[PDB]
DNA sequence: AGTCATTCATG
DNA sequence: CGTGCAT
């Protein structure tokens, strides 16, 4: 009927319980695929669902439902919200879901709900879902016992530092800001072959963070502390130009904010900093971005001193912020703060990767190979094949009668059996020239596995290509 | 004669009438022993008899509302009869005469045979005609009911009723206190049984009182071992008693504020029973359904008054926590008067169960497949708020943490009286995932932080199945394996829930125990407290990741 | 189809 | 205060 714990015990197996699972499985990022477990789900399911870039859009709530139903045991509205998220290019560096539709806005305004709007892949997306046929990465089973589902996406890009995350659990939180895509590559290709390199190097490549939003970004020093510990403050700063109105007023321009400020709260801040004459000098604010170009005028009054003004509102306002590094990934089942170990464990992720993927090819060029041998033999010998197959009592007599009288094995005896009789219609060369790519198949791929090497330089090859197709620096550096 | 104005000796029904006097004569046979036992009989035939252990016509006698050959004329059941057959056994013959309709004798009163020695004993046995009745068909029930609650207070007498259509049959005997048993037989309890006796100047008051977790007040009176359906002036003494003897007790050491009536009677069930001495019998008008003697007012509240200013001072359990009931009672009962969570029916702060439940969807189920007796749901929408880490300001500006400090009652901090609460067990029943262990987590720590008592009285407890024959251990699934994983409980039906944790008797539910309170202060404020380290560090240290 | 509030960590 | 998965 009733059995004691203590408060003591109780409080222990359950803050327990849910702590693993918050940092485990929910708000930090894997570091070598760089997503949480709801948006490798999201991702999973629509490339399952043959959602991707080169097809019609699908309604976001038909996608939705399928995570649901079949991944993510959890509330529409959250799966809702991180796939919205993953499509706004604001928060995101490189989008990995198109969404057509009211997905929000700068103005941070609210998405249509599921109902409306309809989604896809980006085709950078299809990037990081590379090659998840091949049995490339570990898969688990769904809550549900039911499907497999991948634990880390095949990463064919750098995702982590591509787009960053955020990043709230318990006992930790994570703060890693985007960089641009060409750039960490750069910084990745340098590493691979030189792998003991040191920060002050991979930043020749890899200078510091780059905001879709933009900006100007400075703290030399706290950007290389950041790389080097995983933790640093830099500052963020609008681009800003002034112009000089008729009548010997000026005027502030804006046109990029810092990284996840709100525009029109940002907006209305200034205007409360005018309002309440905090500072003298502001004649009006206005809002004046547009569908293509964000572009805020701060209106001065005559002899107004334009540097205070200017100055205030980066001081008392979100005009300029500071943004705090706090990089925290999940390594090895277990929360890290990190740029070594990422990058390290990124690269032996990528090598079992590529080692699975090979084998798993090998071993089909082979079961073909095989086959094509047999079949290659059969021709020598078709007329008493066919005679063999016509004294045989069924399927299965068959089968022994050709592994007994002619050798083939079972998988190829299997294959003969089953071949449809037009097939008898039917040049050996053909068949040869398919034995000769085959093999060739085989020792590029056989070669992969038993020397490393070639096996990295596929992995530079193919991130180059990632960077040449997905663009230039949006935000300034300085000292 | 009586025969055509029916409605005046008997009101005749269809059939209150035909039940009546069957009332008459078996209240007359009763009257009969008095001065001791009667059976009466359902035949096949559909006629009635009764029968005891000169006696005979003072028996067929009837119209006969009292207790404590020769005549015929005017035995009402006679002259509403067609045929009755009547029968005694005296001195050491039998005698028996039957007449027809109107009761014009079909034949003279004669010895029918030899009777064992000088053992007497009277039978009727009759059939009310169809003509004058519009139904004939004795029920057994209403007759058993009859006969039954007429036995208590005929502690000389034992009654019997056999229904040869039916074949069944009881029979009644009892040795006041017994009759607040059999009125209380299918209800919850709130008080034990309270018996007051006393004698004062010629009157013999008897009283028995229990209180129950219903609403609607009970209260039977009997004067001279007859009903008072109307009450009267001795039943107006035993509510004026109780009403000013607890309000007595509330002001006194008690609680009162300085600065009720009907709230005491609520769910009150009592039978009351008095001895007057028949000189000074009065009642209203025509009918003796309402005591109108003025002196039982006075003597009812004086023994009754006296005994039980002793019995509540004698135990403070079943005492002061009774007046806050009243209270309780006083505060609704003139917030309709001002009308002018899912609650349990009846307020029994002994059996009452709150439950917390993770979600108003989940409320919902619990609603749906809960006792509403003894059971109130509790719907907590969202994460409680860490009582730990947020201001008692706002901890006490929220609406989850507040309405359980009104729907507990108790109130909260310091200014907490656990006597004063509403339940005998708070149970949280979350999801069995992680986000429900979290909850679990924040209500726990509030308990702990502001209610810390009702902790400690083993009062707070946690609320399903893993496996379908169901098991919950990896272990018990292999003993049925000589198959279903549960998911969720909206994998659950209210019809499952029940079965599974709502029931007390199908069901198991932790039960928080504050053990060592140092080493538990210890983990609340390290696992919910501001401070991130020690947290951290808790976690790398108790967590295995693997 | 918006709106309301709460956890968690951090500067 | 605001962030983003959770309730
Ligand atoms: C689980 C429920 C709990 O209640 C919720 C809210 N309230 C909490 C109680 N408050 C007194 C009133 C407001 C709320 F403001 C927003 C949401 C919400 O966005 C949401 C969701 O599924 O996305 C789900 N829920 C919400
Ligand atoms: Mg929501
Ligand atoms: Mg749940």
């Amino acid at each position: 009927n009733i059995q004691n714990m203590s408060l003591e015990d109780i409080m222990g197996e359950r803050f327990g319980r849910y702590s693993k699972y918050i940092i485990q499985d929910r708000a930090l990022p894997d570091i070598r695929d760089g997503l949480k477990p709801v948006q490798r789900r999201i991702l999973y399911s629509m490339n399952k669902d043959s959602n991707t870039f080169d097809k019609s859009y699908r309604k976001s709530a038909k996608s939705v439902g399928n995570i649901m139903g079949n991944f993510h045991p959890h509330g529409d509205s959250s799966i809702y919200d991180a796939m919205v998220r993953m499509s706004q290019n604001w928060k995101n560096r490189e989008i990995l879901v198109e969404m057509h539709g009211n997905n929000g806005s700068m103005d941070g305004d609210p998405p249509a709900a599921m109902r409306y709007t309809e989604a896809r892949l980006s085709e950078i997306a299809g990037y990081l879902l590379q090659d998840i046929e091949k049995k490339t990465v570990p898969f688990a089973w769904n809550f549900d016992d039911t499907e497999k589902e991948p634990t880390v996406l095949p990463a064919a890009f750098p995702n982590l530092l591509v787009n960053g995350s955020t990043g709230i659990s318990a006992g930790y939180a994570t703060d890693i800001p985007p960089h641009n895509l060409a750039e960490v590559i750069d910084a990745a290709v340098y590493m691979i072959d030189h792998p003991t390199a040191k920060i002050d190097k991979l930043m020749e490549f890899l200078p510091g963070p780059d905001f879709p939003t933009g900006a100007i970004i400075q703290g030399r020093d706290e950007i290389k502390k950041a790389y080097e510990t995983g933790k640093g403050r830099v500052v963020v700063r609008s681009k800003t130009e002034i112009e000089k109105l008729k009548g010997g007023k000026e005027q502030i321009v804006i046109t990029e904010i810092p990284y996840e400020i709100n525009k029109a709260n940002l907006v209305k801040k200034i205007d409360d900093v005018r309002v309440n004459n905090k500072v003298a000098g502001i004649a009006e604010v206005r809002d004046e971005s547009d569908r293509d170009g964000l572009r805020i005028a701060i209106e001065l009054k005559k002899d107004a001193n334009t540097e205070l003004v200017l100055n205030y509102l980066f001081k008392y306002t979100d005009l300029q912020i500071n943004y705090n590094f706090n990089m925290v990934a999940i390594d090895n089942f277990t929360p890290r703060q990190v740029i070594v170990p990422i990058l390290s464990s990124y690269i032996a992720h990528r090598r079992e990767v590529i080692l699975a993927r090979s084998r798993f090819d090998k071993e089909k060029a082979e079961k073909r190979l095989h086959i094509v041998e047999g079949l290659i033999r059969v021709i020598s010998i078709l007329d008493e094949v066919i005679a063999l197959i016509r004294a045989s009592e069924n399927k299965a007599d068959a089968k022994e009668n050709l592994k007994v009288s002619y050798d083939f094995t079972e998988e190829q005896a299997e294959a003969i059996v089953t071949l449809q009789l037009y097939r008898l219609t039917n040049d050996v060369v053909v068949l040869q020239e398919e034995e000769a790519e085959l093999r060739e198949k085989i020792a590029m791929l056989a070669a992969i596995i038993g020397d490393e090497r070639t096996m990295y330089n596929l992995m530079k090859k193919e991130l180059r290509e990632v960077k040449k197709k997905f663009t230039p620096r949006l935000s300034s550096l300085e000292d | 004669a009586v025969r055509k104005r029916p409605g005046m000796y008997i009101g005749s029904t269809d059939g209150a009438g035909l039940h009546h006097l069957v009332w008459e004569i078996v209240d007359n046979a009763v009257d009969e022993a008095l001065s001791d036992r009667i059976d009466v009989t359902i035949n096949k035939d559909g006629s009635l008899t009764v029968q005891d252990h000169t006696v005979e016509v003072i028996f067929t006698i009837l119209h006969a509302g009292g207790k404590f050959l020769h005549g015929v004329g005017s035995s009402v059941v006679n002259a509403l009869s067609s045929w009755l057959e009547v029968e005694i056994t005296r001195d050491g013959a039998v005698y028996k005469q039957r007449f027809e309709n109107g009761g014009k004798p079909v034949t003279t009163l004669k010895k029918i045979g030899t009777a064992p020695k000088s053992k007497t004993g009277t039978k009727v046995t009759f059939m009310p005609d169809a003509t004058i009745f519009s139904t004939t068909d004795f029920k057994y029930n209403t007759i058993s009911e009859r006969l039954n609650e007429s036995a208590f207070l005929l502690k000389n007498v034992t009654l019997s009723l056999t229904d040869k259509r039916t074949d069944e049959a009881i029979e009644f005997h009892y040795e006041v206190q017994d009759f607040v048993s059999y009125l209380n037989e299918d209800k919850e309890i709130l008080t034990p049984v309270l018996y007051f006796e006393g004698e004062d100047n010629g009157f013999q008051v008897e009283v028995a009182l229990q209180y129950n977790d219903g609403f609607s007040d009970n209260i039977l009176s009997f004067v001279n071992n007859v009903r008072t359906k109307d009450g009267g002036t001795h039943e107006t003494g035993l509510k004026s008693a109780i009403t000013k003897v607890m309000n007595d007790y509330a002001r006194k050491t008690g609680l009162l504020k300085e600065k009720e009536g009907s709230d005491y009677r609520e769910g009150l069930a009592a039978v009351l029973s008095i001895l007057v001495p028949e000189e000074h019998l009065q009642f209203e008008g025509q009918t003796k359904d309402k005591l109108g003697s003025p002196l039982a007012r006075p003597v009812v509240d004086g023994i009754v008054a006296d005994k039980l200013t002793f019995f509540l001072m004698e135990n403070g359990e079943l005492a002061s926590n009774l007046i806050r009931k009243a209270i309780k009672a006083r505060d609704a009962r003139e917030a309709a008067r001002k009308a002018r969570l899912t609650p349990a029916q009846s307020k029994n702060p002994a059996k009452n169960e709150l439950y917390l439940v993770e979600g108003d969807s989940a409320g919902g189920s619990a609603k749906q497949g809960r006792d509403r007796k003894f059971q109130a749901i509790l719907p907590l929408r969202g994460k409680v708020i860490n009582t730990a880490k947020a201001k008692m300001a706002d901890i006490l500006k929220n609406e989850e943490i507040n309405t359980m400090i009104y729907t507990i009652g108790a109130g909260v901090g310091a200014d907490f009286s656990i006597e004063d609460a509403n339940y005998d067990k708070i149970i949280i029943m979350t999801d069995a995932d992680t986000d429900g262990a979290h909850i679990q987590t924040l209500l726990l720590t509030f308990f702990y932080r502001y209610m810390r008592p009702l902790v400690e009285a083993g009062h707070v407890y946690i609320a399903p199945p893993l496996y379908k024959a169901y098991a919950w251990t990896d272990g018990e699934l292999e003993e049925l394996r000589k198959l279903q994983r549960y998911k969720g409980l909206g994998e659950m039906n209210a019809d499952q829930l029940w079965e599974t944790t709502m029931n007390p008797e199908t069901r198991t539910l932790i039960r928080v125990t504050i053990e060592d309170l140092a080493r538990a202060e210890r983990r609340v404020n390290v696992l919910m407290g501001d401070k991130v380290e020690p947290r951290r560090k808790w976690i790398e240290d108790n967590v295995k990741f693997t």
